[PDB]
RNA sequence: AGGAGUGGAGCCUGCGGCUUAAUUUGACUCAACACGGGAAACCUCACCCGGCCCGGACACGGACAGGAUUGACAGAUUGAUAGCUCUUUCUCGAUUCCGUGGGUGGUGGUGCAUGGCCGUUCUUAGUUGGUGGAGCGAUUUGUCUGGUUAAUUCCGAUAACGAACGAGACUCUGGCAUGCUAACUAGUUACGCGACCGGUCGGCGUAACUUCUUAGAGGGACAAGUGGCGUUCAGCCACCCGAGAUUGAGCAAUAACAGGUCUGUGAUGCCCUUAGAUGUCCGGGGCUGCACGCGCGCUACACUGACUGGCUCAGCGUGUGCCUACCCUACGCCGGCAGGCGCGGGUAACCCGUUGAACCCCAUUCGUGAUGGGGAUCGGGGAUUGCAAUUAUUCCCCAUGAACGAGGAAUUCCCAGUAAGUGCGGGUCAUAAGCUUGCGUUGAUUAAGUCCCUGCCCUUUGUACACACCGCCCGU
């Protein structure tokens, strides 16, 4: 049959949050960002946005049909009316999500904390983000657990603006003895119109239109046009 | 070397505090 | 956080070693000197239990095994 | 496990069918969706699943109590063989492009 | 200043103690104790007594065409239609089994190994660079004598000037719009047709339209106007006009806690256990057990009330489910009742529903007493949900009819549609609210202040402290 609206809108929120979780599991080491779902007449279209489109698709794009065969079989869709893409983040310096990833990886392979956490600071900062700031807890240093804050531009933390000049993220890291967490957060640089940040000014910034130079009319003249 | 000052600053006062320290100079 | 010390109840319940059996010889019967077997057991009535099945034979009652039908002597 | 051959048989034409495999890791539900109308149990196929992840034959994915499952190349070959196949026959994961 | 209290009673709940086979345990000042969404019949479930299962991948050796798998009967279960074990003898056919490695998962330990999240300091008003000034230097000024503010909010002094985070701004929400947009899933007027005595029609139907209802855009309030007080500044007080001259929430800095959580997790590192298992099903116990102590509460002690009829008003919202069984209900009939049986609508501004709520209002009987106040306890019957209701799930009926006559020391929460009365929804939910989270309804007394108590901030000052007074330290 058919649904209420409600347990309607509820159950594809719950859907894209499991798609969500599960395409990071499965990509986070080429750069998983998002997920979009599109609904077209007899078609569903996933854009996946990661860094490394190409190990995304894999070879002759068989990684990217396994995806879709996995999605086919787990969500019930009909058969052949699923379908996904993949896309690139249009800067990945302003993604914090793909920042953690970056810095999760680094971690992985061994770089030393300060070093890596450095690292993803001066990227995010010189691709034009107006600040941003790295925090890692966890045993840094012996048994006992420590957390260590890299900030750097300016960062706001209350009020509306922070749901859409703000992006964060938190990730964990296995390390050998035992988790340690990651928390980016970058501030977007105001952009009108074109997506490298949020279009709304921040809401306490006032800007005053410069006045132009006029000269005061000495006498009166009569121009007929 | 940078790695000499994020060693350093991690720990100050610590085990490898007058190597880092002597590294840097 | 104690041991179980559960000798109190039993001292630990053997489980089931099936007797191993050599062949199916007593099954069938040729050893009529002209070629002519003799089935010394009977054969289950049930659709999935043709001709390759047989029955066991009790003291009483006949016994099945794969559908566990069971006919008593009476 | 202890499973009939026809069981292990059916998953396997499914797995080198479309070289994917999903299950809910829930071993009471007696059938498996895909795998109905062959009588497989669900926990038959998420134990012959976890023997050939063992083995190197495929990879496992877990999220939201669901199991993925990936076919490698492998396993390909060692499905194959067991099921004895053309090899000229290829998963659906493999055509298209 | 006061209001309602509670601490006293009975009951309901959480905690300790006691008890126990077991009464699983986490969390003891605010910052534990109707908390873990923690209303446990089974399940849940961790705890106790019993009993099946392997769901012990994989690699290496044994055994192998018979490795190994089921199983009807009688015994037996020291509960079972558990082939669990015996007895018995068929069955299945390489999937296993027997060892060694190796895994796996545990609501096992460790929250003093961790992540994440939350609580708290602290919803206080705090925090920090750059350049300049002062110091050899740690450092300091900026960040202040003072007025003002809810505010490190501003004004003003000024070796500081410019700034940043926090506050504010912001978002949601409450009030106003006869102005705009526009509606058979909302209506209202008007006109017809009917029913009763021009009137009353949630009676029927179709034009107008948008006041009422919805919900979009925009508007609207700024201490803006007037008069006082102020350095005549920042602002404060009063008044007019006005819908409103302080609606309520959300989010919230630097830094910290050995705060809570491994019992939310396929979050986790190390230990422990891993086949007569701390894995997992399945019976039965427990989690409630009761000399006693302690929290949150519910119902009261009546007449400003109980009883019985009569009358008449809400709002927030939730309704038929992936697995998944379980929805909200009108109308008819049967039965005091709780219920039962048929029939429909509704996946919802469409049906329940015009949500005919309670208090309150009107009339009645009682008549100052444990009384017709009050309903603990207890007996006997009847139903409902469930696989099982006993330790009594819940509900109904008839009986029974305890303390309690306003509560000692001692304490909590509160400044306007507020406290407090009063119902109603959501969660939990097969069955279920004395809890919690929301919603209306009736609707006040008192205050417009102060550091007296309690904290908490500063500032100056002292220190032999710096693990920082839970410090340091002296002598027999
Ligand atoms: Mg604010
Ligand atoms: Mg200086
Ligand atoms: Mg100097
Ligand atoms: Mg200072
Ligand atoms: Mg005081
Ligand atoms: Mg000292
Ligand atoms: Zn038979």
């Amino acid at each position: 049959v058919q649904i209420s609206k409600k347990r309607k809108f509820v159950a594809d929120g719950i859907f894209k949050a499991e798609l969500n979780e599960f395409l990071t599991r499965e990509l986070a080491e080429d750069g998983y960002s998002g997920v979009e779902v599109r609904v077209t007449p007899t078609r569903t279209e996933i854009i996946i946005l990661a860094t490394r489109t190409q190990n995304v698709l894999g070879e002759k794009g068989r990684r990217i049909r396994e995806l879709t065969a996995v999605v086919q079989k787990r969500f019930g869709f009909p058969e052949g009316s699923v379908e996904l893409y993949a896309e690139k983040v249009a800067t990945r310096g302003l993604c914090a999500i793909a920042q953690a990833e970056s810095l999760r990886y680094k971690l992985l392979g061994g770089l030393a904390v300060r070093r890596a956490c450095y690292g993803v600071l001066r990227f995010i900062m010189e691709s034009g983000a107006k600040g941003c700031e790295v925090v890692v807890s966890g045993k840094l240093r012996g048994q006992r657990a420590k957390s260590m804050k890299f900030v750097d531009g300016l960062m706001i933390h209350s009020g509306d603006p922070v749901n859409y000049y703000v992006d964060t993220a938190v990730r964990h890291v296995l390390l050998r003895q035992g988790v340690l967490g990651i928390k980016v957060k970058i501030m977007l640089p105001w952009d009108p119109t074109g997506k490298i940040g949020p279009k709304k000014p921040l809401p306490d910034h006032v800007s005053i239109v410069e006045p132009k130079d006029e000269i005061l009319p000495t006498t009166p003249i009569s121009e007929q046009k | 070397c940078p790695e000499w000052m994020d060693d350093f600053e991690a720990d100050p006062k610590g085990k490898y505090a007058q190597n880092l320290l002597k590294k840097l100079i | 956080k104690k041991r179980k010390k559960k000798s109190y109840t039993t001292p630990k319940k053997n489980k089931h070693k099936r007797k191993k059996v050599k062949l199916a010889v007593l099954k069938y019967y040729k050893v009529d000197e002209n070629g002519k077997i003799s089935r010394l057991r009977r054969e289950c009535p049930s659709d999935e239990c043709g001709a390759g099945v047989f029955m066991a034979s009790h003291f009483d009652r006949h016994y099945c095994g794969k559908c566990c039908l069971t006919y008593c002597f009476n | 496990m202890l499973m009939p051959k026809k069981n292990r048989i059916a998953i396997y034409e499914l797995l080198f069918k479309e070289g994917v495999m999903v299950a809910k890791k829930d071993v009471h539900m007696p059938k498996h969706p895909e795998l109905a109308d062959k009588n497989v149990p669900n926990l038959h196929v998420m134990k012959a699943m976890q023997s050939l992840k063992s083995r190197g034959y495929v990879k496992e994915q877990f999220a939201w109590r669901h199991f993925y499952w990936y076919l490698t190349n492998e396993g390909i070959q060692y499905l194959r063989d067991y099921l004895h196949l053309p090899p000229e026959i290829v998963p659906a994961t493999l055509r298209r492009s």
